[PDB]
RNA sequence: GAAACUGCGAAUGGCUCAUUAAAUCAGUUAUCGUUUAUUUGAUAGUUCCUUUACUACAUGGAUAUCUGUGGUAAUUCUAGAG
RNA sequence: UUCAUAAUAACUUUUCGAAUCGCAUGGCCUUGUGCUGGCGAUGGUUCAUUCAAAUUUCUGCCCUAUCAACUUUCGAUGGUAGGAUAGUGGCCUACCAUGGUUUCAACGGGUAACGGGGAAUAAGGGUUCGAUUCCGGAGAGGGAGCCUGAGAAACGGCUACCA
């Protein structure tokens, strides 16, 4: 049937479509989440690895991971839950689904490809296509070159640059998370916010305890007369 | 003569909206009606303000002409006038410009067909596409 | 049933505010605050239907969201938030400064007041209580909750507060022969003395009151809030002074004083 | 400034009178018998752990919209990949 | 009041005590780019406050005796103790007791009964009528069951089953 194969490191994606029934019956009887060998899978993959995650059966109904059964299941799904995009705020429903087993309903079997081979596929090991985004985080930043603290940010920074037509202009990220001054001067009053509300709250205290001793005071000298 | 006669009844002063707001008696004598703009030049060199400033609303004559009694207030600034008016009001005066918007229902039908789709339709009209061969 | 009610229907609505009985399928609700849905007056209210400084609900937002209006010290933006009882509306723009204190009839009258009277709340107590860190701490009936009060301050007593800064300068016990206010029902908008505090076992306390026209009506504790001492009130009382008269006075009044 | 995540909101309103005869409901009580987002107020020098060779605090970890690949006749169905 | 609170003992798959944003951005020099600082948004712990919410006292309903006994196995009434709940309670469970309601109409049966506020009716008393502009209450085809959330046993939210 239909293969959805992928690389994730060189990061690239094709469907390739088979009707030979012998290529076919290495699938048969295997669950998703499962090592596949190249070589029974087709001459064209001949050394190759896959990972088998992932599927759609004929009809429509996605392949979850931990269903068990060759069979299409009916099955109440919620948040955290894969097939299912809920409309609410926690809210359950019951859709159907087709087993984690693979076997002849199927008409794609979604393929990762975990080690290479000896020939190379048009243009899925061969060609790359590059990451759409770069480090937003200071900290994924640092990881992304390793530099250590003292290297600071600012100095690499994925600056896209864009034609509307004649102006050529840019487009930065906002690196969230940062030794900035404003931070530094947020965390600076926040801490004397913390003290002066306490120090005032002491003083209201002793204040008050001097009105009662001025009050006990007041007391002792009505009831002692009698 | 006709006397085209205005006066302002209970002149409130406004500094929270900057303007003053009255209600206008206007007498006629032997005219229907009066039309709005001719009372706010009228009161523009009343109150010194220009007619954009001045806003009157209101109106509907009593009976047998004779007697108006309509709402005027009058900015501090047409600025001001601007951005505390109410759109349709200053659509009438001419200052600023009807707001070019499609149907009520147009609209409604649009936000439905939107929530029918999650995020953006780009993603959609390329699946569509391939679903062409299909 | 099924949850709180966000709406409030212009009838429905508390006849104190005087509202129309047309001009809307709804009156305003007053959102959660200081006061009672019943017994307060959003601001809605007050600066379109009273002051008549603003002509529509859209008017009113602009006046509230420029910021100048404040309640009390504090700014508020909200359009429906609880002006009730010794509430201080004060206007930067205008300079006009209210404090909402009820008229004979029991509307909230339109009390204009001196910027330097406009600066202290008086407020009434509901409760005296011990909260955590074995602090004692006050509850205002008008609001608020003050840390640290005066020993010598018990409940159903008011309270003269800052709200320059919002602690206590002074108060008034609750006495016999002591200045009071009505908030509440029938009596709402007189002022009296207290003759009788009956000490009643549950079933409410009841105040004999006499104003200054040597005639009495009772009420319940809750519905009095104490005002001063005889011949010093520690606020400014509205045109009629919370004597209130039988209807032939009033007519009386209105027929003679015709001044055009 | 589309989208989408996060927050809220969707429990109000609006419709109707089928139930239902001390039930609802009205007035009056009470909550010293309770939960209460919100509004308004108030509210954490003491978090350490043997406390001279010590702890990022001029701040620490992985996930989801879009990019590409599909499926299914379809529908606020969505798998895999980065 | 065993309340509010405070105190000693421990307690906890140690709840919370800010790894939040915007526009301002000045005083003093140990001349470091230093120490700091304002207004406001959000949050967040309890405590009030309010919007409520449950429950809850008393008193009050239309016919029907061609309805005189009803209620208790499987809660009827109460007790103790639990469990549950936000919290009280036969709310459920264990065990014990035998109550409770009734001709001053219990229980049934009906209703072409949602309940008030009110409406018509023009002496006085009254009759009928209130689906309906406000207040409650139910209900979302019927029965169920629940998820999320402060708040639903939600129906422009699910989950069956029957139609
Ligand atoms: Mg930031
Ligand atoms: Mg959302
Ligand atoms: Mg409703
Ligand atoms: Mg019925
Ligand atoms: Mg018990
Ligand atoms: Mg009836
Ligand atoms: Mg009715
Ligand atoms: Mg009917
Ligand atoms: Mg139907
Ligand atoms: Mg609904
Ligand atoms: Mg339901």
């Amino acid at each position: 049937m239909k293969l959805n194969i992928s690389y994730p490191i060189n990061g690239t994606q094709k469907c390739i479509e088979i009707d030979d029934e012998h290529r076919v019956r290495v699938f048969y009887d295997k669950r998703i989440g499962q090592e596949v060998d190249g070589e029974s899978v087709g001459d064209e993959f001949k050394g190759y690895v896959f990972k088998i995650a992932g599927g759609n059966d004929k009809q429509g109904f996605p392949m979850k991971q931990g269903v068990l059964l060759p069979t299409r299941v009916k099955l109440l799904l919620a948040k955290g839950h894969s097939c299912y995009r809920p409309r609410r705020n926690g809210e359950r429903k019951r859709k159907s689904v087709r087993g984690a087993i693979v076997g002849p309903d199927l008409a794609v079997l979604a393929l990762i490809i975990t080690k290479k081979g000896e020939q190379e596929i048009e243009g899925i090991t061969n060609d790359t296509v590059p990451k759409r985004l770069g480090p937003k985080r200071a900290n994924n930043i640092r990881k992304f070159f390793g530099l250590t603290k003292e290297d600071d940010v600012r100095d690499y920074v994925i600056r896209r640059e864009v034609t509307k037509g004649d102006k050529s202009y840019t487009k930065a990220p906002k690196i969230q998370r940062l030794v900035t001054p404003q931070r530094l001067q947020r965390k600076r009053q926040q801490k004397s916010l913390k003290i002066k509300n306490a120090q005032a709250q002491r003083e209201a205290a002793a204040e008050y305890a001097q009105l009662l001793a001025k009050r006990l005071s007041e007391r002792k000298a009505e009831k002692a007369e009698v | 003569s006709d006397a085209i006669t205005i006066r302002t009844r209970k002149v409130i002063s406004n500094p929270l909206l900057a303007r003053k707001q009255f209600v206008v008696d206007v007498l006629h004598p032997n005219r229907a009606n009066v039309s709005k703009d001719e009372l706010r030049e009228k009161l523009a060199e009343a109150y010194k303000a220009e007619k954009d400033a001045v806003s009157v609303f209101g109106f509907r004559t009593q009976y047998g002409g004779g007697k108006s009694t309509g709402f005027g207030l009058v900015y501090n600034s047409v600025a001001d006038a601007k951005k505390f008016e109410p759109a349709y009001r200053l659509v009438r005066y001419g200052l600023a410009e009807k707001v070019e918007k499609a149907s009520r229902q147009q609209r409604k039908q649009r936000k439905n067909r939107g929530k029918k789709i999650f995020g953006t339709g780009k993603s959609i009209a390329k699946k569509a596409a391939r679903r062409n061969a299909d | 049933a099924r949850g709180p009610k966000k709406h409030l229907k212009r009838l429905a609505a508390p006849h104190h505010w005087m509202l129309d009985k047309l001009s809307g399928c709804y009156a305003p609700r007053p959102s959660a605050g200081p006061h009672k849905l019943r017994e307060s007056l959003p601001l809605i209210v007050f600066l379109r239907n009273r002051l008549k400084y603003a002509l529509n609900g859209r008017e009113v937002k602009a006046i509230l969201m420029q910021r100048h209006v404040k309640v009390d010290g504090k700014v508020r933006t909200d359009t429906t938030f609880p002006a009730g009882f010794m509430d201080v509306i004060t206007l930067e723009a205008t300079n006009e400064n209210f404090r909402l204190v009820y008229d004979v009839k029991g509307r909230f009258a339109v009390h204009r007041i001196t910027d330097e009277e406009a600066s202290y709340k008086l407020a009434k107590v509901k409760k005296v209580q011990l909260g955590k860190k074995g602090i004692p701490y006050v509850v205002t009936h008008d609001g608020r909750t003050i840390r640290y009060p005066d020993p010598n301050i018990k409940v159903n007593d008011t309270v003269k507060v800052d709200l320059a800064t919002g602690t206590i300068t002074d108060f008034i016990k609750f006495d016999t022969g002591k200045l009071v206010y009505v908030t509440g029902g029938r009596n709402l908008g007189r002022v009296g003395t207290i003759v009788h505090r009956e000490r009643h076992e549950g079933g409410f306390d009841l105040v004999h009151i006499k104003d200054s026209l040597e005639n009495t009506f009772v009420t319940r504790l809750n519905n009095v809030f104490v005002i001063g001492e005889p011949g010093r009130p520690w606020i400014s009382l509205p045109k009629g002074k919370g004597i209130k008269l039988t209807i032939s006075e009033e007519r009386d009044r209105r027929r003679a004083q015709h001044g055009l």
